[PDB]
């Protein structure tokens, strides 16, 4: 009887730290996903506002116009 | 009588018993097993507590890969102009196809008409409406050409939190769209790495380059205000947050141009009451609240057992008792039957109330020389006081 | 309040003996050490299991429990080969530990 | 049962309060005229290295009653606030004037991780007491003992790990404790309030910048 | 008993502050005691010449 | 007390079911990890493409944009 309460306490404990180091890489991998992505849009956004000072009209006004929208993935289901 | 005492079997029974400690090592190896139980519980009550927290957060609204609230549905933007020298047509349309196995003559479909909630082609002839059929069939009379903005509102049921933002918003954040808690804890992530948060209080605020632009109309990029974060958390809620949400798409019906019922490309999409149902936020709380009502159905049975634990605990201590004196008695059976009598005549004596003196040992003369020592001093001490 | 450590020194206090901030100091040193360090008047004032143990009721139910275990001895005339043995185990502890390793083989 | 071991956590927390002759005896007691030398050394190894100090820390540890505040909510933190003070600061006096070499055990990772959970206890037990002054004297003093505990006995650990250097794979089991280590929404929550206080939060901000730290070290 | 711990521990943590802080302030008055009577004596056996 | 203790090993079958709630949920978090590292990918690829077209196009002041192009040359643009 005290060997399987100590088996199943064991398991139940190694379960434990693994679902808990598990959600603690989960959690840094979304802060330093955020982290870049602030850091990207920032600099994009500075050196477009650097660099604007014929084509390069034309060039520029493109850039900024896919800036201005940024898009995502297309997922849904399938039709066929 | 909760008597934390008669818990232990100390030394003189598991010593002739030992069984016993394989009994107290039993019940410590409950002891640490039901305080598992408490972390446990304990633990039950933060992870429920923390999802129904980030419920409104989007690392549970956007993923769905089970089965996604939505289905995808394809527009044409169709034109139809003839009766022209080459009354010059505008036959126009918009017809909506359902992305599935199904067909164009499908009867009941959900199409653009069915579901949608508003398709507001604005047009350069006379702009049209959609108030919540097979298709759109505008035509009016005109020669030259007419361009037509095509607007497409999504279905915007309360029930989708996802809202887009600001034009300045998007170039900051990263987020075309999203959620209020976001757009609330992504500029708080952004302050503290570039060391915007000051000191006079935490409330404080540094605005930024990219900050005096997110008030535009407010008038903040005149004066670099190190404000409070209050009236920054009071700002982006409706002043960049809400728009219902729009599709946009730039095109003329043509003059020449035959139809465009099965060339062009659309992508929106939409049922809805599935993913907001079975949230981790409440199949916790409904397992937690299932795990309590197991152990408020599984507490009394142990409870019953205690009492005859304890019921027999005061039974081995009453054995033991009486263990005990029956083996002094073998042991020596004459200083045992002194120490018996002895100890159940002064037993008496103080039970009455009497004290004193053993009487028929004062009543010699050799108490008296033995204690010489003691009567020389209360002597002394009775007869200088004057009660001899 | 929460006067001081100044305050605790003998020489700003009185003693055997045979200004005005030690008189204003003192005040706040009585008046915070004596709603500290007063005993409670009211009850819990049984503090423990060991101090509420009566030794009359003890000695009383020890008279007792020594004169019936000795009638139980000598007054009891069954001989020593009729006193019938008592069994080791229960009617219960029988079936538990015929289930339990029933189910051992697990 | 009874308060009668409530009354040592305060002798243990009044008599750490000079630096004087009483913790310099207490040092020389807990870490290692002429005839109590030999009387010392007698009792010292009488008393069956370094069991004394982990049993008074261990006792220390208890006395602050974590199952029963958490079992079931501001009635008997109201009560037992005083010993609880004292007994953190006590452990605080401990681990920050004493601890700090003769060692051959780590003494802060078997008390980190001693299958009671200690950390997870007085993180719940700050939670508790930071949800009911702002949801009754001592309880800002205890938050940051809570904390300021939980900061050291980490920082502790990886100090014995790095002077000690034969259990390498402790990063690992450092941040392998199920509810220590408070997350971003609450702190993102702390932020947030005007109710809760300056200091409070600069404890639990340093909390999470260990718990960055932690996570880049590790590989 | 707990507010009179922690006033116990808050007395000691300002005292161990006070005298890091009276020693800057000692040694700043001294050596600009020095710093006076060096320039005091810097004009000193200026003058004797 | 072993007819006590078999009672809460059969208790704890119910908690052990909830460690496999949990994986599921952070199943679910390593999906919106993934779909959200995809949506960054793509479009931080994208921008920095037109971003060269950009400084293809456009050719105190020379050294500032040759310094810009030293930038956005390599993906250094997070830094």
């Amino acid at each position: 009887q005290m060997e399987k309460l100590d088996a199943k306490l064991n398991h139940l404990k190694k379960l434990e730290k693994f679902m808990e180091l598990e959600r603690k890489t989960l959690e840094r991998q979304q802060e330093n996903l955020l982290i870049q992505r602030l850091n990207f849009n920032q600099n994009s956004s500075k050196i477009v506002n650097v660099l604007s000072k014929e084509e390069i009209r034309s060039q520029i006004d493109h850039f900024k116009s896919m800036l201005s929208k940024p898009e995502t993935l297309s997922i849904g289901k399938n039709p066929f | 009588h909760s008597h934390p005492s008669d818990m232990v079997i100390p030394d003189h029974l598991a010593e002739l018993i030992p069984e016993l400690y394989s009994f107290q090592q039993l019940v410590d190896s409950e002891k640490r097993l039901d305080h598992f139980i408490h972390l446990r519980n304990l633990h039950m009550k933060r992870m429920v507590a923390q999802w129904e927290r980030s419920k409104l957060s989007q690392e549970f609204l956007y993923p769905h890969l089970n089965f996604p609230n939505v289905k995808f549905l394809r527009i044409f933007i169709s034109n139809v102009s003839e009766n022209q020298p080459w009354n010059a047509t505008w036959t126009m349309r918009i017809e909506g196809r359902l992305l599935d196995n199904v067909q164009a003559n499908d009867p009941a479909r959900e199409k653009f008409s069915s579901f949608i909630e508003s398709i507001v082609v604005d047009f350069k002839l006379e702009s049209v409406k959609w108030q919540y059929f097979d298709g759109l069939d505008i035509k009016r009379v005109g020669s030259e050409n007419v361009e037509c903005t095509i607007s497409i509102l999504r279905k915007s049921s309360p029930e989708e939190p996802f809202m887009s933002y600001s034009p300045q918003l998007t170039a900051i954040i990263g987020l075309k769209s999203g959620t209020s808690h976001d757009a609330i804890f992504s500029i708080y992530k952004y302050i503290h790495l570039n060391e915007l948060l000051t000191n006079d209080q935490v409330s404080i605020v540094k605005l930024d380059t990219q900050l005096i632009t997110l008030l535009p109309s407010s008038l903040k990029e005149s004066s670099p205000d190190t404000m409070k974060l209050t009236d920054l958390l009071s700002l982006i809620n409706s002043t960049h947050l809400l728009p219902l949400q729009p599709i946009e798409i730039d095109y003329t019906v043509r003059v020449d141009k035959a139809s465009t019922y099965g060339e062009l490309v659309l992508d929106i999409e939409v049922a809805l009451k599935f993913n907001n149902t079975q949230r981790e936020s409440q199949i916790g709380a409904a397992e937690l609240n299932e795990n309590a009502r197991e152990l408020e159905q599984i507490k009394p049975k142990i409870a019953l057992q205690d009492k005859e634990i304890t019921s027999v605990l005061s039974n081995l201590h009453e054995s033991n008792k009486r263990y005990r004196f029956f083996k002094k008695i073998s042991e020596d059976p004459v200083k045992a039957l002194n120490e018996c009598i002895a100890s159940t005549s002064n037993a008496l004596k103080v039970l009455s109330g009497d004290e004193g003196y053993n009487e028929d040992m004062v009543r010699r003369a050799n108490f008296y020389k033995e204690n010489e020592a003691m009567l020389r001093e209360n002597i002394e001490v009775i007869l200088s006081n004057g009660r001899m | 309040n929460i006067p001081s450590l100044t305050s605790f020194a003998e020489e700003n206090n009185y003693q055997y003996g045979y200004t005005y901030a030690q008189q204003q100091l003192n005040k706040q040193r009585q008046d915070f050490e004596r709603v500290r360090l007063r005993p409670e008047q009211l009850s819990n004032i049984i503090h423990d299991e060991s101090d509420t143990i009566s030794f009359r009721s003890n000695l009383l139910k020890n008279f007792i429990s020594s004169n019936d275990a000795f009638n139980m001895l000598s007054l009891t005339t069954v001989p020593c080969d009729r006193i019938e043995k008592s069994r080791l185990f229960s009617e219960k502890t029988i079936r538990y530990l015929m289930q339990k390793q029933h189910e051992m083989k697990t | 049962w009874g308060k009668y071991q409530t009354f040592g956590v305060d002798i243990l927390a009044k008599l750490f309060s000079l630096e004087k002759p009483n913790l310099n005896y207490f040092k020389s007691i807990l870490l290692n005229n002429h005839k109590d030398k030999k009387l010392l050394r007698r009792l010292l190894n009488l008393y069956n290295r370094h069991n004394l100090l982990n049993d008074v820390v261990s006792f220390l540890f208890s006395a602050i009653p974590l199952q029963q505040v958490l079992s079931q909510p501001s009635l008997l933190i109201d009560q037992f606030s005083p010993v609880i003070s004292q007994s953190l600061t006590s452990i605080l006096v401990i681990v920050q004037k004493i601890l700090p070499f003769n060692f051959n055990k780590n003494l802060p990772f078997v008390w980190l991780s001693s299958e009671e959970n200690i950390g997870s206890g007085l993180l719940k037990l700050s939670e508790i007491i930071l949800n009911i002054n702002n949801s009754k004297v001592l309880l800002p003093s205890i938050n940051i003992s809570c904390v300021q505990l939980i900061k050291c006995l980490v920082e502790k650990s990886i100090c014995f790990e790095n002077c000690l250097n034969n259990d390498p794979e402790i990063l690992k089991k450092i941040a392998s404790i199920p509810n220590l280590f408070p997350t971003d929404l609450e702190i993102f929550q702390l932020f947030t309030n005007p109710s809760v206080d300056i200091q409070i939060i600069n404890q639990y901000q340093l909390l999470y910048n260990l718990k960055n730290d932690i996570l880049t070290n590790l590989e | 008993d707990a507010l009179l711990t922690n006033q116990l521990y808050k007395n000691h943590e300002l005292l161990k502050l006070e005298r890091k802080k009276t020693e800057a302030v000692a040694r700043l008055k001294s050596m600009n005691k020095s710093a006076i009577n060096q320039y005091n004596r810097r004009q000193d056996k200026k003058n004797k010449r | 007390q072993m007819e006590k203790l078999d009672a809460k090993l059969n208790h704890l079958k119910k908690l052990e079911k909830f460690m496999e709630l949990e994986r599921k949920t952070l199943e679910r978090q390593q999906e919106n990890l993934l779909i959200q590292r995809l949506n960054f990918n793509q479009n931080s690829s994208k921008i920095v493409n037109v971003l060269s077209k950009c400084l293809n196009l456009i050719s105190e002041i020379r050294s500032q944009i040759d310094h810009f192009k030293s930038m956005l040359s390599k993906p250094e643009t997070l830094s």
